[PDB]
């Protein structure tokens, strides 16, 4: 009965929020990473590389 | 007596750079909020 | 170069509430390396008693 | 009258000039502690003395906020201070004390 | 509608540092308040570290205690923010009880007798915590503390041993002791929103002591911001003493472990209770002292019977200002005194400053509130 | 609280359909407004002297017609996201939000 | 309680205020600034000061009377 | 039953393992010179002969 | 005006256990709320009391449960309690689920 | 100032609430020598000679 949210304005809601739930996921995901000092993602960033090998 | 003495200094090192940055820039954070009411101007028009 | 710098901030990160995150959790973790090497040095260079001796002691085993 | 009365009358006028209200362009009673006594006294005012009290409470408070104080001319000079609150003060005072004889009999 | 007004849970939220009505004017003084909020925290969160580490039993207290500083990761920082907040907490404690009295604050009847309450409650919280490590000071603190009780007649003696579990301060003591320090700060924390409760129904006061209704503004930008930089203010405060200073203003006594023996010639409280306990040994009298001990304290419920002045601040009372600040250097003396032996010099003055602080608070403030209402002609 | 809800939203968030609406309402009120000789040599003498020419319906139809969802929440970024505004209050207003709030209401964290 | 619109009875008072991204966080703060502390310092001196003095002296008296008590010349 | 169970409660805070009071501890004499102070071990509590 | 519809501390007792509208036909199953609070200080209370006593370290943690069982006045009755508790009070908690199931409670 | 509690009503008031505050002392240290098992008070009682010397 979802069948509410179906139609043209809400695939324009969608689209107009799109790059910023994109941009939130970036920053959920570099926030992540550098909390938690992700090794496997981290050692391919140019400088950071406090890890050295 | 005390092994962590050198580890801690180096942290308070860190911790007097972190303040004598951190301090400063909270400082203007509040004082930019506080801006509105530190300017403003008072007058009283009264009838008559 | 400096009017426009930190107009160029504003317009391209500081804008969106998006990117000026983005922008300070890419900044934290540029700024902790550089903090933390750059405070290290200056402990280091303050003192020389701890493992600068290790030269000598190590590599015989 | 004489030698006394006025040393007496400008200690008074040294505290006053301690006290620091005037400083504030407060008068004397707007620095009264609001009991019921008080918040009575206060509703009583008329409509000009309640303005002039609001706005000179709000100069004080804003003063205090920014911890400045009034240029010198304008501090309120003693006895030029105005007692507007006084009267009323009494009247609901006298008017209490009566409520007060009536419930002991 | 918005969603913070309406949520039954935001709303709280709301009322309390959103939109509430804030006078215009408060200053530092008035952070104190969210600072002792943030070492109720700070103490808590270490709190519940140390205790995942901690043991209760006299074998192994101390050396789990070292087994924190040498062999738990960062265990040290845990137990110095712990050791050194817990004097933070009484810093601001002060500060606070002190800015209530300066500017009449404690007229919020409710309020300030639930702070009684709050200082009370986390006062006897911190004694029970100077045992837990079980120092020669923490257990010569644990006897003489203690046995104070023995003095109230007729009963003193049995409720010393009840609260002992023994005839001295032994097994059943310590573990007893981590058991209470565990579950008063949360106690605290239940009372310290009954005491935010009460302060609700009429808002803060300020320095002027005047009323603010004229000029409030929301608590959401101005007052938020400016507990921010008040919490990092302290955060210097702490950090300073823990990772420059650890012992500062520690007792190098505690080092050695206890000895129910060896009683050191030293014997004296943490310095937040100095000044009692200069008040306590200034009387030749064990119910006296234990007497004048308590009123010491309980003093500060007196304090608004007391009130004798028109006006409610002190900003604009002079006279009072002076006996205030005599007050408060009254209170350097007697800890100053307190941290010393009962010989010479130090009998006699610790003996005038107490009765000084009496004589201050009970008689010389209220006349001279008086004084200054007839300078006023009021 | 609405109306800046409203203001941001359209910022960020404009559908297809209410700009069609716009468009609709702003026809109606060009030609509605534009009906006897005075408020049409009103519109003459005015134009004039703001635009240097008289601009015919036609072509104001040609600007409305262009006006999409994206130039909507483009245009209205341009002007109201995250600027100061200039706030005027009188009568009761105890309750008129702080300016500080009243700025912050003026960008938004979601966004 | 409180609230806002609820308070208290206001009236014929103007506010003026600017924006925060339109003025400076600190105008005058050496400037105007310095002198306002020195002020607020004369202000408070006699009030705070003297108490504080006289401990001083009575800790300073107090410490050589009980060092210098300590020591003995006959009997 | 409130008096009982509060009652008990109570009493879980005094005795145990803490009946012992043995001690009565035999001195030498001779062990203590003239003008000293010899302090002993005495049912938990220092005992000075 | 009264005392308990006043009062900023009352005001919320009497808002919740006095004058609170509540359906006159609630029948027990509607208990176990008020019978998980009940459980829930009890288990803080025993649980106190054997804190005065428990030791945390493996070398004395069966011993200190000992200790408590035969020398502590009453350090039995306190321990069983305790333990009971924590069963009485998943009866309840599963009653309560079961009651919120059956009833469509879990619509709030 | 507590003068205001000083008249021939007020003191008909204390009079009324004797027997009770009364009443409720008699409670109040019953209630204190049941509950601690006052050994010094309770000796005098006929029965309840539970601690029999
Ligand atoms: C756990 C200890 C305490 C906590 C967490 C606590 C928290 C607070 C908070 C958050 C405020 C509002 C902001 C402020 O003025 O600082 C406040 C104000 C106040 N507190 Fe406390 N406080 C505590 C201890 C005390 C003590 C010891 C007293 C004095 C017996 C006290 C009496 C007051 C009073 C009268 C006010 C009103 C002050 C005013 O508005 O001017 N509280 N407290
Ligand atoms: C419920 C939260 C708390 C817990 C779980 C807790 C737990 C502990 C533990 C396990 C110890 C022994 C370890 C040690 O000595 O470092 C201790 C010591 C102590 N705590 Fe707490 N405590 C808490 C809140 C408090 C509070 C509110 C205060 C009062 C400011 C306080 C002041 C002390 C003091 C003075 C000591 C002894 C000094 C020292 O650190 O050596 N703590 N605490
Ligand atoms: C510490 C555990 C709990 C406590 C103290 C607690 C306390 C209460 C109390 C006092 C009531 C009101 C009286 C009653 O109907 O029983 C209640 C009702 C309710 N509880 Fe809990 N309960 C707890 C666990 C649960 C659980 C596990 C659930 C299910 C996930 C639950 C969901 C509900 C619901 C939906 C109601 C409304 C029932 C109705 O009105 O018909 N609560 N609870
Ligand atoms: C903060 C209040 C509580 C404290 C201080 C506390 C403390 C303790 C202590 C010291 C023990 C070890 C002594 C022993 O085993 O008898 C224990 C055991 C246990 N407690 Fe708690 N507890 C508390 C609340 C709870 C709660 C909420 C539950 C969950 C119903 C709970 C269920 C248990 C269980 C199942 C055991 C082990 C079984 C046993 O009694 O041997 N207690 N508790
Ligand atoms: C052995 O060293 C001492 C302490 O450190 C362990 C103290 O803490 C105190 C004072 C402590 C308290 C709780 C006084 C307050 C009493 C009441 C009734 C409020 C004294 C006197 C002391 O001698
Ligand atoms: C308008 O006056 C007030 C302030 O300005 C001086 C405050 O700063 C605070 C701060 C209180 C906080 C953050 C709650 C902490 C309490 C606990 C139990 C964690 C309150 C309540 C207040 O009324
Ligand atoms: C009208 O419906 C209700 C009942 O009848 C079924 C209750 O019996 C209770 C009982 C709740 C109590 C006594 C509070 C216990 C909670 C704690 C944290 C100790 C509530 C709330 C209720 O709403």
């Amino acid at each position: 009965m979802l069948t509410r949210f179906l139609g043209p304005r809400y695939r324009q809601l969608a689209r107009n929020w799109v790059p910023t739930a994109q941009l939130w996921g970036a920053v959920g995901a570099v926030g992540l990473v550098w909390a938690t000092d992700w090794r496997l993602i981290l050692d391919w960033v140019p400088y950071i590389n406090g890890k050295f090998k | 007596a005390e092994p962590e003495h050198d580890h801690r200094k180096r942290m308070g090192l860190k911790m007097l750079l972190m303040m004598g940055l951190l301090l400063p820039l909270v400082y203007a954070m509040k004082r930019h909020k506080w801006s509105v009411l530190k300017s403003r101007k008072l007058a009283y028009r009264p009838p008559k | 170069v400096a009017p426009t710098l930190t107009a160029r901030l504003y317009s391209l990160l500081f804008r969106r509430t998006s990117t000026f995150a983005l922008t300070i959790v890419v900044g934290a973790l540029f700024f902790e390396r550089a903090f933390d090497q750059g405070a290290d040095a200056i402990y280091e260079h303050i003192n020389e008693g701890k493992l600068w001796k290790h030269i000598k002691h190590k590599y015989e085993n | 009258v004489s030698a006394s009365s006025r040393w007496l009358e400008g200690i008074r006028k040294w505290y006053y000039n301690a006290a620091g209200f005037n400083k504030l362009g407060l008068m004397r009673d707007d620095t009264i502690h609001e009991n019921d006594d008080v918040k009575e006294a206060i509703r009583r005012l008329p409509e000009n003395l309640y303005d002039d009290r609001v706005f000179r409470i709000k100069r004080a408070l804003d003063l205090s906020m920014r911890q400045q104080i009034l240029p010198k001319e304008q501090w309120t000079k003693y006895e030029e201070d105005k007692s507007y609150l006084e009267p009323y003060l009494k009247e609901v005072i006298r008017e209490r004390k009566e409520r007060e004889e009536w419930a002991k009999k | 509608t918005n969603i913070r007004k309406s949520h039954p849970l935001m709303k709280i939220v709301n009322n309390a540092f959103i939109d509430l009505p804030a006078p215009s004017n408060i200053s530092s003084w008035w952070n104190f308040g969210s600072l002792l909020g943030i070492c109720l925290i700070l103490q808590i969160l270490t709190g519940l570290f140390l205790a995942m580490h901690y043991t209760s039993d006299t074998t192994t207290a101390f050396s789990s205690v070292t087994h924190i500083c040498r062999d738990v990761n960062y265990g040290w920082i845990i137990r110095y923010m712990h050791a050194n907040g817990a004097s933070m907490f009484f810093i601001c404690l002060y500060m606070h009880v002190g800015r209530g009295l300066y500017y009449g604050s404690y007229t919020f009847l409710e309020t300030w007798n639930i702070g009684v309450i709050l200082l009370l409650t986390v006062m006897a919280t911190a004694f029970m915590g100077y045992v837990l490590p079980w120092g020669q000071m923490s257990f010569w603190g644990a006897t003489v503390i203690t046995n104070l009780l023995s003095a109230i007649p007729y009963i003193g003696t049995n409720l010393v041993e009840w609260i002992w579990g023994g005839f001295s301060v032994d097994k059943a003591t310590l573990t007893r002791f981590f058991a209470f320090h565990f579950i008063l700060p949360f106690i605290i924390m239940a009372i310290a929103m009954v005491h935010l409760l009460f302060l609700h129904e009429t808002g803060s006061n300020n320095p002027t002591g005047i009323s603010s209704d004229v000029d409030k503004i929301p608590f959401h930008p101005y007052y938020t911001i400016k507990d921010i930089l008040g919490a990092l203010l302290l955060i210097l405060a702490l950090m300073l003493l823990v990772l420059f200073a650890p012992d500062l203003l520690g007792d190098p006594d505690n080092y050695t472990p206890a000895n129910p023996l060896n009683t050191p010639p030293h014997i004296k409280p943490e310095w937040y209770f100095l000044f009692a306990y200069a008040i306590l040994r200034s009387i030749p009298n064990k119910l006296g002292g234990v007497l004048a001990l308590a009123f010491s304290i309980l003093i500060l419920a007196l304090i608004p019977l007391l009130h004798t002045s028109k006006q409610r601040s002190m900003m604009f009372r002079p006279l009072s200002q002076c006996l205030f600040w005599a007050l408060v250097a009254d209170l350097l003396t007697l800890t100053w005194i307190g941290g010393q032996p009962v010989e010479h010099p130090y009998i006699t003055i610790g003996q005038l400053a107490s009765v000084l602080y009496f004589l201050l608070i009970l008689v010389l403030m209220p006349t001279a509130g008086t004084i200054e209402n007839k300078l006023l002609k009021w | 609280f609405v109306l800046q809800g409203q203001w941001m939203r359209l910022c960020t968030s404009a559908t297809e359909s209410e700009v069609l609406r716009g468009k609709n309402l702003l026809r109606n009120a060009l030609v509605s407004h534009l009906d006897g000789t005075t408020p049409v040599c009103e519109d003459i003498g005015r134009s004039l002297l703001t635009y240097g020419r008289r601009i015919p319906l036609a072509e104001w139809e040609s600007r409305i017609a262009e006006v999409d969802a994206r130039v909507v929440r483009e245009v209205c970024s341009k002007y109201f996201y995250d600027q100061c505004p200039a706030v005027a209050g009188f009568g009761p207003i105890e309750q008129l939000p702080d300016y500080n709030r009243i700025r912050s209401g003026m960008f938004w964290l979601r966004f | 309680g409180r609230q806002f619109g609820h308070l208290t009875r206001v009236r014929h008072v103007i506010t003026y205020s600017l924006s925060p991204f339109e003025q400076r966080a600190f105008p005058h703060y050496f400037s105007k600034g310095i002198p306002n502390v020195l002020r607020r310092t004369r202000a408070c001196i006699l009030r705070v000061a003297p108490p504080f003095v006289a401990f001083y002296l009575v800790y300073t008296w107090g410490t050589q009377e009980f060092e210098k008590s300590k020591r003995k010349n006959p009997a | 039953a409130a008096k009982n169970v509060v009652s008990q409660f109570v009493s879980s805070m005094s005795a145990s393992a803490d009946v012992l009071a043995m001690s009565k501890i035999e001195i030498k004499l001779s062990d203590i010179p003239e003008g000293k102070n010899m302090a002993f071990k005495w049912r938990g509590k220092p005992l000075f002969v």
